[PDB]
RNA sequence: UAGGCCCAGGCUCUGGGCACUGUCUCAACGAGAGACUCGGUGAAAUUAUAGUACCUGUGAAGAUGCAGGUUACCCGCGACAGGACGGAAAGA
RNA sequence: CGGUCCCUAUCCGUCGCGGGCGCAGGAAAUUUGAGAGGAGCUGUCCUUAGUACGAGAGGACCGGGAUGGACGCACCGCUGGUGUACCAGUUGUUCUGCCAAGGGCAUCGCUGGGUAGCUAUGUGCGGACGGGAUAAGUGCUGAAAGCAUCUAAGCAUGAAGCCCCCCUCAAGAUGAGAUUUCCCAUUCCGCAAGGAAGUAAGAUCCCUGAAAGAUGAUCAGGUUGAUAGGUCUGAGGUGGAAGUGUGGCGACACAUGGAGCUGACAGAUACUAAUCGAUCGAGGACUUAAC
């Protein structure tokens, strides 16, 4: 259990392709320009 | 599950008396032995009535020779002939497990009368 | 099934207890989603037993409702709010006497929160 | 479901009061058994005016075990001990005597002759 | 080879005339429609694709409304397809009922099993890895039907099956035989 | 919370019998902590470079990297413990 | 010259599950099967038959017919197991001002039962019936060697070998297959090549969840709707609630009364929550031949 040799950069790389953030699901309030999560509240907008 | 209802419902029978766990019954089942068609009867305590439905069971238990034996019936089973009612019995439980380690006047206590 | 909510069998049922109670006090609370979905079905519960207004009814609901002051105006019980107050309120709904509001993460640690009040 | 080393009561006049059993006799693989089988057994206590000593190895028949045994209209049947009835050679017992009721499977074996001599078969 | 398409509803209990206690399994089998015949000349192969359980005009896309128009019926929940049956004596658009079956007859039947999640080698393949289990078609060959019901439109098969309740059952006449 | 009994000999040892049990035939379910997903924070041993398949041979010790063949779309996540020229070991 | 062990183990490898792109328009379903894996087992009894055979004693081969066992796959209708938000009894102490009734803690305090789900020790089913080419062998016919000869040429038979029949996976089978149905060929720049923008059929984000599940995934739904909670009515479980009345000096008993309570199960019911929205997604290359 002990790493044989260092990790390369092209490796490291492409191990972290799949590690990132999605775009939020955002709607325009009714009332209002605020933007809010879908299914979440704002009658303050 | 109304359906499973109506599917079953043409085998339920209607002739059977109201009992419950701890009375004593005196059941009539059929044997077919020597082909030859005989009533064998056994008479003892109820002492579990799980089920409901088609699937309801009952479990009697009785004292034979100094070896008590437990039978096992489902309830609507056309291999019984009739139930009759000996005795009503005044228990404060529905399964009765803890008077098959009681031997004779501790296990006769149930014979309480209502 | 139901949710175990990161509890023990006893810190469960204490936490559902407190917040009713808390429900019932102030007509609407703020805690998390999951907390809500779960709130959500004892409080409506309680609030079928406190619409029936027998003695039988009330002492199922005072085995289970926190002894706390609703008002000091009217020095007035939880309980006695519940069987006197609401009960007359929803005399004509059959069910559903709550609503979640769903609000958004937390910033100490992400979690969901929702709002759940009293319709 | 009787399996090796368990204790079982003796139901007949042969002599022996108890056993325990040595093997299953049956099958290959076959760890347990139930009513109507044979087994090989030890006899550990016994009478001392009996036919059968203490300590030989015998052969038994399973008359009655707690665990049931279900028929084919569904029913069940059940006993408070393990009894065994000692048997030689072919199907026969080694005793005048049977005491206690035998379970009804005893018969679709070809055992009828110590079913004709149980006081009860249910 | 003749079948037909269901879902299954339980289990229960059925005394027979000599007494006897068979477990049972229900299907219900609503009228099942025959869609298309592919023939050897045109598909390579012989068989009729059955089509059940009609669902609401909204579940249904406008493809899957063109594909049952020829056969005349709302679109249907689930479709599949048998091989080695005769291939007259069904058309396109007619109605397999539950009757083809008779009491007595012997089937097999196919499901899918009840998922089980990531079980271990232990449950798995019992000591070779550890993994899913549960979720794939298995079939319970020489299953005898103890009744059928034709206005409820009900099998009542001996034994167990494969499968959740109310899932997708397939029921045709024994292979082996 | 808090000792299993009885019959023995030898002064504690060897016993024997009983009771009792998941020690096992043979495992099943349930509870909690970790594992797993999300938010915050955030190390260490190790490390010639590396786009690092398998088989049969060859070969200064045992081939991923030599020859001949056979297989294989690109990138991950969770497991296993097969190789691990991992460490333990120890014979000697 | 064997043993161990210990990560979980960075790396290769093995198992399971996803994301991307490809498969000359864009989509939704149903499939063929190059290829791969699995299956392959036993014990008694009845018969032939007391038969052939065997001085007697003894005693078959083959073929059928039952009944078990082990193993494998499914499932909870039955027998059980568990079932920590179900029902009940009970000890100590403490609290809701008191009585009565309840709550907290003591391994879920302990004890008796038990719904759903998951389970085996429980139940159902399987390993069958057959076909094809053979190896070793046993053979027919026949030359060398005018004969004979398993063989040289030619024809048979032939085994728990093998291939099909049974079960499962399988078109990343870059050789990327087949069938049915739907949408149509829009607007801008760029002569051409080509590139952008709205869209169509269709999906996804998001949300309600479980027959699914580590997470993704899969499946049922999203206000012409029963997806989940609640309510109402039921199913099963426990088992005779509170209050009041009566009998008793009292612990208690009886009646009101199969009563009260009831998590995961069924049917009705839009009462509460699935609002509004946003994103993606074609315009179909060339050659030849038959038309």
């Amino acid at each position: 259990a002990v790493p044989f040799r260092r990790t390369s950069k092209m490796k490291k790389r492409l191990r972290r392709t799949h590690f990132k953030l999605n775009v939020p699901g955002m709607t325009e309030c009714p009332s209002c320009g605020e933007m809010k999560l879908s299914h979440r509240v704002c009658k303050a907008c | 599950q109304k359906l499973i209802e109506d599917i079953t419902k043409e085998q339920l029978r209607t002739d059977l008396p109201a009992f419950r766990p701890g009375d004593t019954l005196r059941v009539h089942v059929k044997v077919v032995e020597g082909n030859r068609e005989r009533i064998q009867i056994f008479e003892g305590v109820v002492i579990k009535r799980r089920g409901g439905g088609i699937s309801e069971t009952f479990t009697v238990r009785k004292i034979s020779y100094g070896v008590g034996v437990e039978r096992t019936f489902p309830v609507h089973t056309p291999k019984i002939a009739k139930i009759e009612v000996v005795r009503y019995g005044k228990v404060r439980r529905a399964k009765l497990y803890y008077l098959r380690e009681l031997r004779g006047k501790a296990a006769r206590i149930k014979e309480i009368r209502r | 099934s139901y949710r175990k909510l990161g509890r023990t069998s006893a810190q469960r049922k204490a936490m559902l207890r407190d917040l009713t109670t808390d429900l019932i006090i102030n007509e609407r609370i703020e805690t998390t989603e999951t907390r809500a979905k779960e709130l959500r079905s004892v409080v409506e519960k309680m609030i079928t037993l406190g619409k029936r207004g027998d003695l039988h009814a009330r002492r199922q609901a005072a085995a289970y409702i926190r002894n706390e002051v609703a008002n000091e105006e009217n020095n007035q019980d939880a309980l006695q709010k519940l069987f006197s107050d609401i009960a007359t309120r929803y005399e004509e709904r059959q069910g559903g006497y709550t609503r979640i509001m769903k609000l958004g993460p937390r910033r100490g640690d992400g979690a969901p929160m929702a709002i759940i009040e009293l319709v | 479901m009787i399996q090796q080393e368990t204790r079982l009561k003796v139901a007949d006049n042969s002599g022996a009061r108890e056993v325990l059993t040595i093997k299953v006799l049956g099958g290959s693989g076959r760890k347990t058994a139930n009513i109507g089988d044979v087994i090989v057994c030890t006899v550990k206590q016994a009478t001392p005016g009996g036919v059968v000593k203490k300590g030989e190895v015998v052969k038994a028949v399973i008359v009655r075990t707690k665990s049931g045994a279900r028929r084919s209209d569904g029913s069940y049947i059940s006993f408070d001990e393990n009894a065994c009835v000692i048997i030689r050679d072919d199907k026969s017992p080694r005793g005048t005597r049977i005491f206690g009721p035998v379970a009804r499977e005893l018969r679709e074996n070809n055992f009828m002759k110590i079913v004709s001599l149980a006081p009860e078969v249910i | 080879t003749k079948g037909i398409l269901g879902r299954k509803i339980g289990m229960t209990q059925v005394f027979a005339e000599n007494g006897d206690l068979i477990p049972v399994t229900v299907i219900e089998a609503a009228p099942n429609v025959v869609l298309q015949k592919k023939t050897a000349e045109n598909d390579g192969y012989e068989a009729i694709q059955l089509g059940f359980d009609d669902k609401r005009e909204k579940l249904s896309n406008k493809p899957e409304k063109g594909h049952v128009a020829k056969a005349e019926t709302a679109p249907k929940r689930f479709v599949k397809e048998l091989r080695g049956v005769e291939m007259d004596a069904y058309e396109v658009g007619q109605e397999v009922k539950v009757e083809i079956f008779s009491a007595g007859e012997i089937v097999d039947v196919t499901g899918v099993s009840k998922g089980k999640g990531f079980q271990g080698a232990i449950k798995r393949h019992g000591q070779l890895l550890p993994g899913r289990m549960g979720g794939e078609q298995i079939t319970v060959q020489n299953l005898e039907i103890v009744k059928v019901d034709a206005e409820r439109n009900l099998l009542l098969i001996k034994g167990n099956v494969p499968g959740a309740k109310k899932s997708l059952i397939t029921v045709k006449s024994a292979v082996k035989s």
